[PDB]
């Protein structure tokens, strides 16, 4: 642990004071948003939050429950949503307008993420057991998979618009490549109960977290199991995973925050938020010790790993 | 209630 980490705490140095599903950062870590089951999605300006006492830049109003945001990573401006109804939408936060609004999916939608490598590129997986890959330049799906079981999180290989990860409710993770669909590259079984995220380290680390209350790391060009995390409650809800280069963090239903190093089986630290209550959204400022935190209450915090 | 789906 000694030749890994040098931390063993979690600073606050911001709080924010009603589940917030989705806390991002935009393109270049300086906005984040906020979005969840207030049907709104509000942009903060980080520095001004980290600098001052608090009000969002932007607010857009939903016509439902939102479970997650995704930043273009071209496009400074434009955010993907997806939401109970199913409706996955593009908007612009200048212009606070819709630029798309994709309904081919028939329940709710857990999951969008716009592509890195190729930023016209999003993909959206839903309780309808389907996995729909869009581009923002045509109304409708360019890509559908119909699946077995729901689908709870959808994440894009960070090097290639050809992947993605797909976390289901059948307890698996299905790796697909999307230039032959009709059989995932791999589908990596470990987790007890449904993968509810799926998120990338790097091209080819890949982590997951489950409400067997496990965090567990792959190996997506072996195709090999590697760690199994634990320590933190999650047997019930979306608790949050976020992952960088080293760290994993996700929260817990015992109102804690937790980072693991990608090393380490077992917690490097962990933050009481202040059972009642659950962590909801969690999300590293990159590749920095710096993360964006959110609880069912609605509180956002920024924590800072710290020696 | 962001319940996880399972069954």
């Amino acid at each position: 642990a000694m030749t890994f980490t040098r931390y063993s705490r979690l600073r606050v140095i911001a709080e924010i004071r009603n589940i917030v599903s989705s806390i991002e950062f935009d393109r270049d870590d300086e906005l984040f948003a906020t979005a969840g089951v207030s049907r709104c999605i509000k942009v903060f300006d980080f520095s001004s939050v980290v600098n001052e006492p608090q009000c969002p830049i932007v607010e857009m109003s939903t016509r439902s429950k939102l479970s997650c945001l995704s930043w273009n990573k071209h496009e400074k401006n434009h955010i993907a949503s997806s939401d109970y109804e199913g409706i996955v939408t593009v908007w612009d936060v200048t212009t606070r307008q819709s630029l798309m609004e994709y309904e081919e999916h028939e329940k709710r939608a857990w999951s969008v993420d716009f592509s890195r490598t190729e930023p016209s590129m999003l993909v959206s997986g839903s309780d309808d057991c389907k996995v729909k890959v869009w581009c923002t330049r045509q109304e409708a799906s360019v890509i559908n998979i119909d699946m077995k079981a729901n689908i709870c999180c959808v994440k894009y290989n960070p090097g290639s618009s050809n992947y993605i990860a797909v976390g289901s409710a059948d307890h698996h993770i299905h790796y697909y490549d999307l230039r032959n669909i009709s059989q995932p590259l791999h589908v990596f079984s470990g987790h007890k109960k449904a993968v509810s995220y799926v998120k990338f380290l790097s091209n080819n680390e890949l982590a997951s977290a489950s409400t067997d209350s496990t965090l567990r790391l792959w190996d997506v060009k072996d195709n090999l199991p590697v760690r199994t995390f634990r320590g933190h409650t999650n047997e019930k809800n979306f608790v949050g995973l976020t992952v960088n280069s080293e760290y994993l963090a996700c929260g817990s239903e015992t109102n804690e925050v937790y980072v693991y190093h990608k090393e380490i089986t077992r917690p490097v630290t962990s933050h009481r938020f202040g059972g009642s209550y659950f962590i909801s959204a969690v999300c590293w400022k990159s590749d920095s010790p710096t993360m964006l935190t959110a609880n069912s209450q609605g509180t956002i915090k920024v924590l800072v790993l710290a020696a | 209630h962001f319940i996880v789906p399972d069954l």
